């Protein structure tokens, strides 16, 4: 008794990383909302030096 | 970035492009390209994040390679003629190098990957400037040297651009990558007509720039970068979605909208030169672009997607910043078909 | 033509400036006035056309189509105001704006004197139709229907644009008068074959040709009632008008290239009638009936004789009126029971007698009952086909039998039998619906009284 | 054309093929980029000096200047990438896809 | 002109505007503590601007007329209903939590804009950073779901990562039995329905997460009920917190320009509060969204922009 | 449930509030005048006036002119013994055939 309008299933079919997912593209993930990726916990690895005894 | 530094970098980008456009010396044209790239990198990196850094790195690598190939072509031409003036090139090898370098700068296929990657990397304002201005310069150089362009190479790259743009846009669901693939296809159309009528190239450039400015400014106004983000705009400002839908229809080339004028004029001009297969294939391939424009139009205006609960607060508040010339871009990109014979003024 | 074009472009601001409750009244009244004004175009000549200016001209083929378009607009307004009660004022005005824009494009399409301006307008009609379908359709499938409609039409029509610009470069002009007076034979060559194909395929897709017709059930079933009315009554006739106009420059190659299209048309006429026999949906039944009748019109244009063109014109006008009326009747039933299935609502004669009468009259015109203009057009096409060959009579007779079968099957299924017991909300027919049916059906019988007005230029 | 021009053009082609074929490091590709402009400088000055184009002798200097600007730009981007990812590897520039 | 890049170029500098008493102070505590009274006293004695707790209808108070709007149009959630039926089947609890987070974010933006445009300090009765304690209490009591918590964390990340934390965090510690006693004396039935395990979860979140996290950013002042009663010693303790190890000393003119451009634009502040994450609690259908948006448009002073509403007595529209 | 969605509304009957309704509008006065203008303009004006106008359109198709011309031609040709229908449309003297 009313016009059909899209629901969550429709929206989620439109909300993936890409249209037409494959194995690789399903392994892909959509980008972050503010385009800022979380920082990577890289190791600074300061040089260690023996200053002495000689 | 300081506002003064930002505006001086924008002016430096524009100055490099203007030097390219007004110079009569190949060295000065190369200097203009270099100045444009140098001032353009920080604009891409304006909002610091790893994606922006990666996009700026890829753009720098591609543009540096293209500039190196361009200078090699210039030097090879000087070797065989002793001429520094930009006219018909006197060596076919130098002309091929120049065509490859300018195509790599423009993003014509098979030199297109950096276009979607960089555009997705950078913000909406940076993508707007990138597409518009950075297409504006190399096309002027190509128009200057058009009389020596190899038709086979140019038309091959143009058809590749149209096909690749259509297919990539079909797959994409991010708005910036959609815009990038649309840009690749439109560059294909312009360079396809290039070896026959630089006037038609300029007409297509102007119409494309108008439609792209309107589209990018609508995205900036609505703060939408994905399909689902743009699906919430009907519940905040339904006018913007309607204008965007009309602009998308215009971009797809439907009559009687302004996007039909360049395709029409280019098909006519190529037919005058006894080209039929190429215009027919080009016209049929644009249906892919129209398909993904229509897919975008279904989500945003012709259907009402679910919204959220904080949209009520968004209703309570009002948009502050005013886009400059957005109504004019909307009108020029949709309603100037009856003004077609002004391309003679453009001549 | 400006005395008809400007009042439509003035319907636009009037619609946007009228009050919230007067939009339907204003639009209907002034649409009727514009229809009355357009009735003056029927005073045609026997020698040549009405050359109003450099841009617009009218003929015995254009004038009835313009009158039908202008008459169809107020009926669409009535049906729309039936189904759009709860809409907002802005969206009601947008719907009326789409209808007005479609009418303006159709008027300029039928009166455009250049093939390129005709192309621009006949392609411009796609946008309002697509918006109407994919926005105000009810079901999920409106989106896919719009995609099918749009891409079928564009795939058909882009090679037409290439061919038109090529012909302009070759001959210097796309003006219809000039290409008629300066026409030359089309030699049998591959280049000419593909030019012929470009033009005819554009209009065959628009018609539609059998095998290029799936977009038609998709769009006509899934569109709102006004969309269905304009899709069947007028938009299908752009193909016939274009094919009649453009075949001036395609001879004698039309004698040899018409065999595949004639075979497709005759066999698909049979096939679509047989499909109509076994359809579980009412709107799909009416859509496939439209396909069969347009197949007959394609046969008429392809055999291309003075008797076939008159039958084609008569059948196009008659089918427009009849199919619009059938869609309106089905829509009233749907607004009762909210379902398109044909066997759900039965006994509608004992629940709604006057609507049963309207169903009877519409189905009697749908099958060719003499002396209706439906029969006049069908019979002229059949006679021309008989002169073309003598087995076309076999195919035509089979088609007439199947048409009568499925028309009366639809009538008996919906109206006769016993009412469904649990459907207890069949309210008495509204004055608006009754007046809509009367305004559909009376002009058809008056056209029977004066038939030379719809027989085209060859009369 | 003398064989000297052939060798200089061959050096440019080798440096171009080096740039287009990354291995892991971004610095190595930058060095390949700097070699291309060195070959361009040498070719330009050989052409100009042979023909006695006196006013064109300043062109190789401008070429060097903009080579320096490109090298500076590339090193700046390299330090930013290394700060983000810990190495100058080009495999880390894979967040953006085509 | 309003603040913008041109004003920055001309020479409007936030550092020059500030008067070294421009401090952001946030008072925190469990449910039904004296944090409101302490915050009012602190704002009054220090000459700062008081910001009452941002509940529902705060955005209503800051826009149009100050009068609150219909609950159907502003919030679509009920604190009283959350107390009555915490485990509802319509997602009322998480709808309320997300709306209150958005309101607190908007209020923090308002306070920062006031401080940056005036130089006068602000005293907020609760901030963005203390909002999650109720989320943890709801999750540990089974009121909301793990998906709700994940959506909250996503929005909080992308939103609160952009602002400057408070200068001073003043926490009022009141034991749970005393909290229940005060709640019972207050006599409101809905808050009398609060269980003791819910109150303990909020305190556990405050003591274990919020207070340790805010200690790294700057200094945290903790008081009992008796100490919070005497606000003079609280203001004296505030006035001698000369140390400042937060990002405020690191802030420069360009960073302040960026922050002020952000906080003067309320639609960009709330940009990520509506992300297309389709939780059943917060997602609203197309038809209900259309109906409610039409009703809000039909509201008296809401159809057009503020200066252009003729039904509320705006004139000279044709020249405006 | 996956959304906060409105229930599907009950169908609205125009005869409940207004028993003598024409189906045009919810408002009785607007509904009555919509019926009146549709009936008057459409039926009376367009049907009657357009039908009589089309019936009495001037004979610009030249049917009766052609009949009178044919009668004159037949009378003249049968008076003089000429064939009633000429064998050729054009003058063979004016036509010049190739050798
Ligand atoms: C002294 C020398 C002269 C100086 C004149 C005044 C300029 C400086 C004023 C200033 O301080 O501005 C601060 C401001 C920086 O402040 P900010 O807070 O850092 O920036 C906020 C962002 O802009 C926030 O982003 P946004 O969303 O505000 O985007 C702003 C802008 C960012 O984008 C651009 O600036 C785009 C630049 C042009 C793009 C291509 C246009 C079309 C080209 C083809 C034309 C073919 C014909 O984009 C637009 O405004 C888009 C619409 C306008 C372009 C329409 C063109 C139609 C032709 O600087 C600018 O806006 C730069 C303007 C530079 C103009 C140089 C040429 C004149
Ligand atoms: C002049 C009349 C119009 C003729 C049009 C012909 C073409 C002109 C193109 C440019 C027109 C100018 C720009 C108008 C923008 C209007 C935007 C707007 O807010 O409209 C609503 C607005 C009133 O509503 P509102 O209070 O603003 O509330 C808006 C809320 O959204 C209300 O809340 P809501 O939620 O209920 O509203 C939602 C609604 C709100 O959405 C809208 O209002 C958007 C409307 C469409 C966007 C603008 C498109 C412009 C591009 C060109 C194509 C336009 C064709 C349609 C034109 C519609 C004009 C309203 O959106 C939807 O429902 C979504 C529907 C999505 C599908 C339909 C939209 C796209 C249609 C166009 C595509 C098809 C083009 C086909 C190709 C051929 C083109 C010619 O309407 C007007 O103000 C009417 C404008 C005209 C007034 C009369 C002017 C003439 C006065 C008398 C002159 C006398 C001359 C002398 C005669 C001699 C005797 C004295
Ligand atoms: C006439 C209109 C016919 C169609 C609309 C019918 C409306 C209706 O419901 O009527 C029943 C209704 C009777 O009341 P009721 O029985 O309570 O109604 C309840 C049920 O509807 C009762 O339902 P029902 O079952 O009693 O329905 C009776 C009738 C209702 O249906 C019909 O009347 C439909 C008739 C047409 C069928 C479809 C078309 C078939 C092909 C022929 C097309 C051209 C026809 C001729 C040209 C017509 C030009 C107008 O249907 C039939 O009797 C079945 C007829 C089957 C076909 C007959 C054989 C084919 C035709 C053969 C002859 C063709 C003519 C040329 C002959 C050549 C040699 C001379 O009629 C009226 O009340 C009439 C009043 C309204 C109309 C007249 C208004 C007054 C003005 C009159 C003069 C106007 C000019 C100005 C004068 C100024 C001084
Ligand atoms: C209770 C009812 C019982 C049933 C009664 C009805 C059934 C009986 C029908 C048979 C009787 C017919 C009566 C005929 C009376 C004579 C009048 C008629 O013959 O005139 C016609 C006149 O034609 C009609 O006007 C038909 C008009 C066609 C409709 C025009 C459009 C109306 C506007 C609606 C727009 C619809 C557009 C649809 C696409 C075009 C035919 O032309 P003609 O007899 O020699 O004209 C005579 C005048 N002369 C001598 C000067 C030439
Ligand atoms: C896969 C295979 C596809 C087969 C179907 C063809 C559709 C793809 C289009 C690709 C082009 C096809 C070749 C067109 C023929 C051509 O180019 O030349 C035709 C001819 C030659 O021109 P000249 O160079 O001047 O020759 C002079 C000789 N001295 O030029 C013309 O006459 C103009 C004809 C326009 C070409 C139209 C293309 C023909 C396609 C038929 C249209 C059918 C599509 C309809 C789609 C219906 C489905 C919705
Ligand atoms: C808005 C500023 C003016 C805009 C100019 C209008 C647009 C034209 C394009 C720019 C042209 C600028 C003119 C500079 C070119 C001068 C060339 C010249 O004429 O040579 C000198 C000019 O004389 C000078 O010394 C001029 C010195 C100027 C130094 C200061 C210039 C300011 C530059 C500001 C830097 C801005 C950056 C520009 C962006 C990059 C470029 C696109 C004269 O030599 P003579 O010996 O007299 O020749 C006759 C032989 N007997
Ligand atoms: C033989 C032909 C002669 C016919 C002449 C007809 C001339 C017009 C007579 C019919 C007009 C109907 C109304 C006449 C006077 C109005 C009576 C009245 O007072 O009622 C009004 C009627 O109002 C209306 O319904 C509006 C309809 C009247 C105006 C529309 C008619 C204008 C037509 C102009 C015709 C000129 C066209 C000629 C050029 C051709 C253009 C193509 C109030 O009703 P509402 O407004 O709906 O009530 C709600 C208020 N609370
Ligand atoms: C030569 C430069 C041309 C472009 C200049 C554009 C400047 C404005 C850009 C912002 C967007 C448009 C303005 C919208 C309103 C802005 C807010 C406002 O209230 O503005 C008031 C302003 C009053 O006009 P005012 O500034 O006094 O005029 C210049 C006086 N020296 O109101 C206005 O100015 C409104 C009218 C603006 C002019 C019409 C829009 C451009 C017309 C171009 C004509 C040619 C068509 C092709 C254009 C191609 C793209 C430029
Ligand atoms: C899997 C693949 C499925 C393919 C399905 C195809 C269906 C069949 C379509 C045609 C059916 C009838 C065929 C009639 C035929 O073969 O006609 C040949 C015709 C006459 O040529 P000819 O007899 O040699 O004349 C020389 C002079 N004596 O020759 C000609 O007229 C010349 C060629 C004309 C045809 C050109 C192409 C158009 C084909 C028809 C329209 C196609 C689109 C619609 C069909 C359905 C598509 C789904
Ligand atoms: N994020 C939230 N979620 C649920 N309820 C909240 C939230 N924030 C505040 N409230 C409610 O708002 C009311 C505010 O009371 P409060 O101001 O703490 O009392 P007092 O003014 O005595 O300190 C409390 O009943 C509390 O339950």
């Amino acid at each position: 008794a009313r016009q059909w309008q899209p629901d969550v299933e429709w929206a989620e079919q439109f909300g993936g990383a890409v249209m037409y997912p494959t194995k690789e593209t399903a392994h892909w993930k959509p980008p972050p909302w503010n385009d800022v990726d979380p920082p990577k916990d890289t190791l600074v690895s300061n040089l260690t030096l023996n200053f002495g005894p000689q | 970035m300081n506002p003064i530094i930002y505006t001086t970098l924008i002016m430096t980008v524009m100055s490099g492009t203007m030097l390219v456009m007004i110079s009569s010396h190949w060295l000065l044209i190369w200097i203009g390209f270099e100045m444009n790239l140098l001032a353009m990198i920080p604009v891409l990196m304006k909002n610091f994040n790893p994606r922006a850094t990666e996009a700026a790195t890829k753009y720098f690598l591609t543009q540096a390679t293209a500039s190196m190939m361009l200078m090699m072509a210039i030097i090879i031409n000087l070797l065989y003629s002793g001429q520094w003036t930009i006219t018909k090139m006197f060596n076919p090898v130098a002309m091929t190098m120049m065509t490859m370098a300018l195509a790599m700068k423009l993003g014509l296929s098979p030199f297109h990957f950096w276009v979607p990657e960089v555009t997705q990397g950078i913000s909406l304002q940076a993508g707007l400037l990138l597409l518009t201005w950075q297409k504006l310069a190399p096309l002027s150089v190509l128009c200057q040297i058009s009389q020596s362009i190899n038709p086979n190479l140019m038309l091959t790259m143009a058809m590749l651009s149209i096909l690749i743009g259509g297919w990539g846009g079909l797959n994409q669901t991010q708005l910036r990558k959609i815009m990038a693939y649309s840009s690749i296809a439109h560059m294909g159309w312009m360079t396809a007509v290039l070896p026959y009528n630089t006037t038609m190239t300029i007409l297509n450039l102007l119409i494309y720039i108008t439609m792209t400015l309107a589209m990018f400014m609508l995205l900036i106004h609505s703060s939408a970068t994905t399909t689902l983000s743009l699906s919430h705009t009907w519940n905040k400002m339904p006018v913007i979605t309607s204008l965007m839908m009309v602009t998308l229809l215009s971009m797809g080339g439907l009559p009687p909208l302004s996007g039909f004028m360049p395709k029409w004029m280019i098909i006519q001009e190529m037919t005058k030169n006894e080209s039929i297969i190429m215009p027919t294939l080009m016209a049929m391939t644009a249906l892919l672009n129209l398909y993904f424009y229509m897919r975008l139009a279904y989500s945003s205006s012709l259907t009402m997607f679910p919204s959220t609960n904080n949209m009520k607060m968004k209703w309570q508040f009002e948009h502050t910043k005013q886009m400059k010339l957005l109504p004019t871009m909307i009108v020029l990109s949709t309603l100037v078909l009856p003004m077609t014979p002004a391309l003679s003024s453009l001549n | 033509m400006l005395k008809i074009i400007i009042p439509t472009t003035m319907l636009l601001p009037m619609t946007w400036m009228s009050k919230h409750n007067m939009i339907w009244i204003n639009a209907t009244v002034h649409s009727l006035l514009i229809s009355l004004i357009s009735l003056s175009l029927l005073n045609q000549l026997g020698e040549n056309s009405l050359n109003f200016s450099l841009t617009f001209f009218s003929d015995s083929l254009s004038a009835p189509l313009l009158v039908l378009t202008t008459w169809l607009l107020p009926l669409m307004l009535m049906a729309s105001q039936s189904h759009l009660s709860k809409e907002t004022t802005t969206r009601k005005k947008l719907y009326i704006t789409m209808l007005i824009l479609l009418q303006l494009f159709l008027i300029m399409t039928f009166t455009a004197t250049e093939l390129i301006l005709f192309y621009i307008l006949f392609e411009a009609t796609l946008v309002p139709t697509l918006i109407i379908i994919t926005r105000w359709g009810n079901q999920t499938e409106r989106l896919n229907a719009g995609l099918y409609f749009l891409f079928y039409t564009l795939a058909g029509s882009l090679p037409l644009l290439v061919a038109l610009v090529y012909i302009q470069n070759t001959t210097g002009s796309l003006n219809f008068l000039i290409i008629h007076y300066w026409s030359h034979p089309l030699s049998n060559s591959w280049s000419n074959i593909f030019m012929w194909l470009a033009c005819i395929m554009a209009f065959m897709v628009k018609m539609p040709l059998y095998g290029l017709h799936l977009w038609l059930p998709k769009a006509h079933v899934e569109a709102p009632i006004a969309g269905s009315m304009v899709l069947a009554a007028v938009l299908l006739k752009l193909g016939g008008y274009g094919m009649m106009r453009i075949t001036t420059i395609l001879n004698p190659l039309t004698n040899y290239m018409a065999y595949p299209f004639l075979m497709l048309s005759m066999w698909g006429m049979i096939m679509t009638s047989s499909i109509c026999l076994r359809q579980t949906d009412l709107k799909s039944l009416i859509a496939y009936s439209s396909v069969s009748h347009m197949a007959l019109v394609i046969v008429a244009i392809m055999i291309q004789t003075p008797w076939s063109f008159m039958g084609a014109t008569a059948l196009m006008i008659a089918h427009g009126l009849t199919s619009s009326m059938l869609f309106c009747l089905a829509n009233t039933n749907y607004e009762r029971v909210h379902s398109r299935t044909m066997i759900l609502a039965r006994g509608l004669q004992t629940l709604l007698p006057l609507m049963a009468t309207w169903w009877l009259v519409a189905s009697l015109t749908n099958l060719a009952l003499p002396p209706s203009i439906n029969l006049i057009g069908e019979l002229f096409i059949i006679t021309a086909s008989f002169s073309w060959s003598n087995i076309t009579i076999i195919l035509m007779g089979m088609n007439m039998m199947i048409t009568a079968l499925y028309s009366l099957y639809m009538l008996i299924t919906t109206q006769r039998g016993k009412y469904t017991h649990h459907i207890n909300n069949i309210k008495p027919s509204f004055t608006r619906e009754n007046a809509l049916m009367a305004l559909h059906i009376l002009p058809l019988l008056l056209l029977t009284l004066n038939p030379k007005m719809i027989l085209g230029p060859l009369y | 054309m003398p064989l000297v021009y052939m060798n200089i053009i061959m050096a440019f082609a080798i440096a171009l093929a080096g740039l287009l074929m990354y291995r892991s490091h971004l610095m190595s590709s930058l060095l390949c980029l700097e070699g291309m402009m060195l070959s361009l400088f040498i070719m330009s000055t050989l052409i100009i000096l042979n023909t006695h184009f006196t006013l064109a002798n300043m062109m190789p200097i401008i070429l060097l200047v903009f080579a320096a600007c490109e090298a500076a730009l590339g090193l700046s981007l390299l330090v930013m990438v290394s700060n983000t990812y810990g190495t100058d590897y080009v495999q880390n520039l894979n967040l953006l896809q085509c | 002109l309003q603040y913008g890049p041109l004003a920055f170029v001309l020479g409007e500098r936030t550092t020059r505007k500030l008067t070294e008493t421009s401090k952001v102070i946030t008072v925190d505590g469990n449910i039904c503590s004296g944090k409101g009274r302490l915050a009012r006293e602190i704002a009054e004695k220090l000459g700062l601007r008081h910001f009452p707790e941002a509940g529902i209808h705060y955005a209503d108070s800051t826009t149009g007329d100050g009068k609150p709007l219909d609950v159907q149009l502003s919030g679509n959630c009920s604190l009283e209903k959350f107390y009555d039926d915490p485990k509802s089947n319509d997602g009322n609890s998480y709808r309320l939590q997300s709306w209150l987070y958005a309101s607190r974010l908007l209020q923090y933006a308002d306070a920062l804009e006031h401080l940056l445009s005036t130089g006068q300090g602000v005293v907020l009765e609760r901030s963005i950073y203390s909002d999650f304690v109720f989320l943890e209490a709801m999750y540990r009591q089974g009121f909301i779901r793990k998906q709700c918590v994940e959506h909250y964390n996503e929005v909080k990340k992308v939103t609160a990562c952009e602002y400057l934390p408070p200068h001073v965090v003043v926490y009022v510690d009141v034991p749970v039995p005393e909290i229940q006693s005060r709640i019972q004396k207050k006599g409101n039935p809905h808050e009398m329905k609060i269980t003791a395990a819910y109150l303990q979860d909020i305190e556990n979140a405050y003591k274990k997460t919020f207070l340790p996290e805010m200690s790294e950013k700057c200094e945290v002042l903790q008081y009992s009920a008796r100490e919070a009663e005497d606000a003079e010693k609280v203001v004296e303790d505030i006035e001698y917190l000369k140390c400042d190890k937060g990002p405020w000393p690191d802030q420069d003119d360009r960073t302040f320009h960026r922050l002020r451009m952000l906080v003067q634009n309320k639609l960009e502040v709330l940009n990520y509060t509506t992300i297309p994450v389709y939780l059943p609690e917060i997602t609203i259908g197309a038809h209900q969204s259309d109906r409610v948006f039409q009703k809000f448009t039909e509201l008296p002073g809401r159809k057009y922009s503020p200066g252009y509403n003729e039904d509320v007595g705006d004139k000279w529209i044709w020249l405006k | 449930i996956r959304l906060q969605e409105d229930p599907d509304p009950e169908d609205e009957n125009l005869y409940e509030k207004n028993p003598d309704s024409h189906g045009y509008d919810k408002d009785p006065i607007v509904d009555l005048w919509n019926m009146r203008v549709v009936f008057f303009f459409g039926f009376s004006i367009v049907l009657v006036l357009g039908s009589t106008f089309v019936a009495y359109l001037p004979d610009y198709r030249m049917q009766e002119w052609a009949r009178r011309e044919a009668e004159r031609l037949v009378k003249y040709r049968e008076a003089n013994g000429l064939p009633l229908m000429e064998s050729n449309c054009f003058d063979p003297n004016k036509i010049q055939l190739p050798e």
